[PDB]
């Protein structure tokens, strides 16, 4: 989900925008 | 865009910056 | 005057330790 | 009503952050 | 609420959520 | 104290309220 | 306008870093 | 007079929240 | 009324944010 | 003109921001 | 003053706080 | 630089000023 992406891995810009409504 | 590492509070203040217009939905359920 | 956008950024930062293991949704 | 209205032209308790949860 | 850990400023941003109208005191000696 | 209690182990709602006056 | 509340959450977190070893009270 | 006061009706440098430490 | 100082604060957290890797420089 | 200004009394998008880096 | 660890953003707020009138640079590179 | 000394190892306040300008 967005925890087990970007606090584990490396995150980007245009896709923690995939959880924007 | 920082590409390295975003918890805790940090990682729904950034989705308050790069949604903006939008809002933004955060579900940690495992 | 009182800012949307400043005032909103302790709005999520609070719904994260209020809601916390039940997850929340924003819209402004 | 809304979070955004009630939270920012008035200071907000603890128990109506559980109002807009989920 | 949440449940698990606050560390660093955050452990002082939420005392000022839960107390509000109260205050808090902060004494981290060992 | 109080980093002890919630720093290092899980911490809770109605007891950092401990720590206010 | 300035807001009793919404200022008190950098002057508690400016407080930590200031104070730091110590300790601080706060009473608003 | 009060760190409210005095350091949200006008800024504050890091001798005076020194003022108000512990 | 729109505060200096307290808006600042928001501004260099998210100039962290979005420069990241390059870097900043701030000017008051 | 400048970020203080052009920030904080009116909102500003992550591309404005931006301009401002290094 | 904090004489322990300043990571994240907390570097960066520090500084807003230690310079102030000043401004601050910050130049991450390795 | 900036990280390197602060967030590696311990910090100090009259120096982390000279990161002012
Ligand atoms: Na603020
Ligand atoms: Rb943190």
């Amino acid at each position: 989900g967005i925890v087990e992406q970007c606090c584990t891995s490396i995150c980007s810009l245009y896709q923690l925008e995939n959880y924007c409504n | 865009f920082v590409n390295q590492h975003l918890c805790g509070s940090h990682l729904v203040e950034a989705l308050y910056l790069v949604c903006g217009e939008r809002g933004f939905f955060y579900t940690p359920k495992t």
